[PDB]
């Protein structure tokens, strides 16, 4: 499944907008309030139909997974009493469900009436229904393959302690979609789950070994949870690996019944006594990894490689440094090679790493109308002042006490005006109150030897 | 700015259409909407005379492909008399028709060139002694020349800020060009080369009318040299 | 109350270290896994006893504020593929508890055994209960000055009186070391104040009082100070209020653009705002003989981690300033791996972070500069970090620009190299196109 | 037609209300919500067999309120009645039709009139 192009009305910050979506990684970035989450959870609004075929719909009563009343705008205006509400808001989505399947569904709410749904909004619904069929007729030959949908909020870390099997049968397959649009943690579910993987793997292991007899029906029991093992620790060390040096995820009973890491040099730890960006990390690549490996169990070790589905995360780097934001695109890009990216981040250091095609800069005017436009100029590989200012509109040079002072000595100099005594006690003072090591006031420097040098 | 000669007097259809001029906003915009047929001969002559550099930034908008748009050095909405004056017409990047018109839009794009434009602080590309009023600095600004008046400077200034030309993508652009012509300059003192054959690459055009982006910025950074090329070669 | 030097041994992941503290403001900077949360940890231990001199936490019995037996550090020994620990563990700490009171406290935890205390460490705790004590005094004439402290640590986000009392006084000690800072709860208790505010305001309209109404001003003009601190130099907002007749919600003014909902800006700035509010409230609500100075002559120790969370790089430069100029008696121990903050401190005011392969701890400055500094500079030489991604064809670039610059370009190789490029990253590339433009200008000579 | 943004034509709207013997105010029987705030909140409840009293009290200490808080601001700080004078004057505009349709009937007889919103009376409307 695919999406390509997104258009709103009347929706929470936006009178209206579109927006194009790159085929493989979009970034979203917003000086200025909070359109990124509006266009997200607008995403998010329109993927629910297809997982309300599969019997996962509001029965934990999720009311964020539709158009609410508190969705609409308002529009005050001071000079008149009165404040209405704009009518209808919509949400209009076109993309791709199957290989050559491409279609328009829309989704629109009216005033306090129940929201309502066009016809191809119910065929999104039609194909989940006669896929989960599909998968309910396991006495076939033919095999059907499930995509993922999956959201990462900016709460997937708030209270991560609050809360099986594994085969080819409806019930394990559709597990898969449980609470993958919610908007709360879901680390204790990933954590129940791995503990059984190995556990049952461990055991079936010593149960093979004390009777070998049983080799051509439970050695391959053993051989699947080997694999699911594998393709869940290669996905999580192609992000922490080569950066922090952690790797292999594991579960041990002799560390207090814990998930531990392993380091060349620091051994094994549990992952709670880790820091906050590799937590965060782990969480965010463990999500995708199970839910693709329950998903389609037939893929057995490239059940992550040849994986199909969108994924949304807001604040992709977060609570990652420097060294680590230069790689964390990616790293998400060679794990999960098949699967539409839609992120948000600030960070010119994760800007500098993409491409100018895959940036989408989000602005409005007064009257609530919004864009969504590409970088004037190239990113890709540049440094990171550059995307700073070119993109992000922030001048490098801080707003220190002697900014202003700085920039009138440039003016003065590079307009040939150097020799004079006020320039002169500016130049001194200047240095003196921030070092002569400075590159500006080395580059003025190059510039008066080099107009000393031309009147020769 | 770069001083734009005009040495061409048009095209018949454009000749034709500024035989009745409108007379209010309504009738300007909807000819000049249906004037899009031959708007292609008018920006190709109008781009060959420009040198293929944009009238307010000096950007090579082709090489960057950005596309150009005809730009109407005095708004039609404010004097629709000119909307077919091949004398108010130029040519401007970040053609009209996802990097396009917005906040940071600059040029005839910018926003406060958009909305009123007043004639008499304005100094554009058709002055003949505009390039006296500005000068580019080390750090990717655009500033008001020191010896200007007290009433010059303000017209700059304002004329600075009406086509938002100190906007992070310009300030970044020209920057690099100041660096690359501090390595020129380094390059040629080490080298001991000549500095007017090299100078004829980006000071003299092409047969196909071409000339490198940011004219100022490199005649103002070689002082005597440029002057000497310029008036060997034009 | 002040702390100056703190010193640990054989703790989570340092085997020893010594750090001095800044009289003002203190960054720590590392990269994920150096140990800034283990510093503030130990330091946020190190006060603990006096807070527990106080009933507000004397029933605290937390486990988080003390050694735990995961606080002790292990050691892989290779050889024999196995963890080792290493007791015992302790803090010590050195500082001043009011003025011309010098002293040094400990605290240690060995093996299993329950966390021990020296004897200057109970002194801490008597202190703060004579503190309590002189509190309850009612014909007392000569004031009596309470410090603040905060932590507030990366889960601050994840969830009145207002008497001259005892209560209403050591109520600013509610859960000051496990504290929390949301908009919501802010916006709540604000909206409470300016009600009762303009309630007063208007009964004396209508018919033309005294401890309530003043300690309401007060402190309703002690946090507009701070916040405006904050707010009105990067941009023209100032006096965030309370307004009914705008739909019941709080706004602020511009003097060209006139009121403002605080709901329509974003989460990050917002959730500064709550963060500066409330430690503005708990200054007004510990002295409240200050008047609407209680925010500018307090005194008192504020630990934030990660100072620089969901900010924009805009916000992140004015950050350090707003916070020594709001709150100018105060000292600060802040963490963070932005560049853009840094760019705005004297390098007397950052600690580095490092360590051996044995585990030995340093903390040191920076060598060179950082006093308005260019952000990639800072990022080159502070954190070591090249402001250049290492793009996939990055060494192909760096070695054509190479070969091009010694004049090499006319041999076979090199254009090869050339149109490998061109068909890779695309014709229009800047770098590409510098390197044409010099190979034709080395030409025609 | 109510709910249009940059409409130039006006919308009239007909008043429709029943006042059953469910009005009665006997002995002891006695924010905003931001649908409160809409021309189209006069439809609410309105041909019901119900009291409606508390929705007009709510929404006239609303506007008592919001007065007092402009007549404070203008004698405070004198510089910003500029497009906020404006909805001062709508405000008064308001309470005073009000006000003079329930001396309509109450002061000829009683002698009782100017009902408004105090806050010395804790807070009651008097
Ligand atoms: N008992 C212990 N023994 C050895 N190493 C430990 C122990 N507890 C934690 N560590 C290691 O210490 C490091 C944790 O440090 P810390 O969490 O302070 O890092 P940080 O990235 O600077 O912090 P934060 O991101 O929370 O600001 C990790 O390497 C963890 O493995």
């Amino acid at each position: 499944m695919r999406i390509d192009k997104l258009s709103l009305l009347n929706f929470r910050c936006f009178k209206q907008l579109d927006i194009t979506f790159d085929e493989h990684i979009t970034i979203l970035v917003a000086p200025n309030g909070a359109g990124k989450t509006t266009v997200l959870d607008a995403v998010r609004l329109a993927l629910f139909p297809f997982i309300r075929g599969f019997d996962a719909s509001l029965y934990v009563k999720d009311k964020s997974l539709a158009i609410r009343t508190e969705d609409l705008r308002l529009i005050y205006r001071q000079e008149a009493l009165n404040m209405e509400m704009s009518s209808p808001a919509k949400i209009t989505a076109t993309g791709e469900w199957a290989s050559g399947k491409t279609a328009t569904w829309m989704l629109d709410k009216r005033g306090e009436q129940p929201p309502h749904e066009d016809k191809m909004a119910a065929q999104l619904t039609r194909w989940g229904e006669q896929l989960q069929k599909r998968v309910r007729e396991e006495h076939s030959l033919q095999q059907v393959e499930l995509p993922l949908m999956l959201y990462l909020g900016t709460a997937r870390l708030w209270y991560q302690e609050r809360y099986q099997r594994l085969d080819n049968s409806a019930f394990s397959r559709l597990s898969g979609y449980d609470d993958c649009l919610s908007a709360t943690s879901n680390y204790k579910q990933f954590e129940q789950w791995y503990s059984w993987l190995w556990l049952s793997y461990r055991e079936h292991q010593i149960t093979q070994l004390e009777s070998p007899s049983a080799k051509l029906k439970e050695g391959v029991r053993v051989q699947r949870m080997k694999e699911a093992i594998q393709a869940i620790q290669q996905a999580i060390n192609c992000l922490t690996q080569q950066v922090t040096g952690w790797h292999d995820l594991e579960y041990s009973a002799s560390h207090n019944q814990q998930l531990v890491m392993s380091h060349p040099q620091y051994g094994k730890i549990p992952l709670s006594q880790l820091s906050d960006g590799l937590r965060n990390a782990v969480a965010m690549v463990a999500d995708i990894a199970f839910r693709c490996v329950k998903l389609n169990p037939h893929l057995q070790n490239d059940a992550a490689l040849k994986t199909q589905g969108i994924v949304l995360i807001d604040e992709v780097d977060m609570f990652l440094h420097p060294a680590w934001q230069q790689q964390i695109i990616q790293s998400l890009r060679s794990a999960f090679p098949q699967i539409q990216f839609i992120v948000t981040t600030h960070s010119p250091q994760v800007l500098s790493t993409v491409k100018r095609e895959s940036i989408r800069l989000l602005e409005q005017d007064e009257n609530g109308n919004g864009k969504a436009l590409m970088p004037l100029g190239a990113t890709y590989g540049e440094p990171s002042n550059d995307v700073l200012q070119s993109v992000m509109g922030v001048d490098p040079q801080p707003a220190v006490k002697e900014k202003a002072d700085l920039q009138k000595l440039t003016g003065w100099v590079d307009q040939g005006k150097y020799d004079e005594p006020k320039t002169q006690q500016l130049m001194v003072a200047l240095e003196v109150a921030l070092g002569e090591k400075h590159p500006q006031l080395q580059r003025l420097q190059r510039s008066i030897a080099r107009q000393r040098l031309l009147k020769g | 700015m770069r001083h734009v000669i005009k040495t061409q007097l048009g095209t018949v259809a454009l000749l034709t259409a500024h035989e009745n001029p409108p007379q209010d906003a309504d009738q300007s915009t909807r000819r000049w909407r249906n004037f899009r047929r031959d708007k292609a001969a008018v920006m190709v002559q109008l781009i060959n005379e420009q040198y293929h550099l944009c009238c307010y930034s000096e950007i090579r908008s082709d090489l960057r492909g950005l596309g150009y748009h005809i730009e109407h050095v005095e708004n039609k909405s404010q004097h629709p008399e000119r909307t077919f004056d091949y004398q108010n017409l130029a040519a401007s990047a970040l053609d009209s028709g996802s990097s396009l018109k917005g906040k940071n839009a600059f040029g005839g794009h910018a926003q406060g060139k958009q909305d009123v434009v007043d004639m008499a602080k304005f100094i554009h590309c058709h002055i003949r002694d505009c390039s006296r009023y500005f000068a580019y600095l080390s750090d990717g600004r655009i500033v008001p020349a020191d010896e200007l008046n007290a009433q010059e400077t303000e017209n700059a200034q304002y004329t600075i800020d009406l086509l938002n030309l100190n906007s992070g993508f310009l300030q970044t652009e020209r920057r690099n060009h100041w660096e690359e012509l501090e390595q020129l300059f380094d390059e040629h003192i080490e080298k001991d080369w000549d500095l007017q054959q090299l100078l004829q690459l980006d000071l003299v055009s092409t047969p196909d009318h071409k000339l490198h982006e940011f004219f100022s910025i490199t005649r103002q950074f070689f002082q005597q040299e440029a002057e000497q090329v310029l008036q060997s070669h034009a």
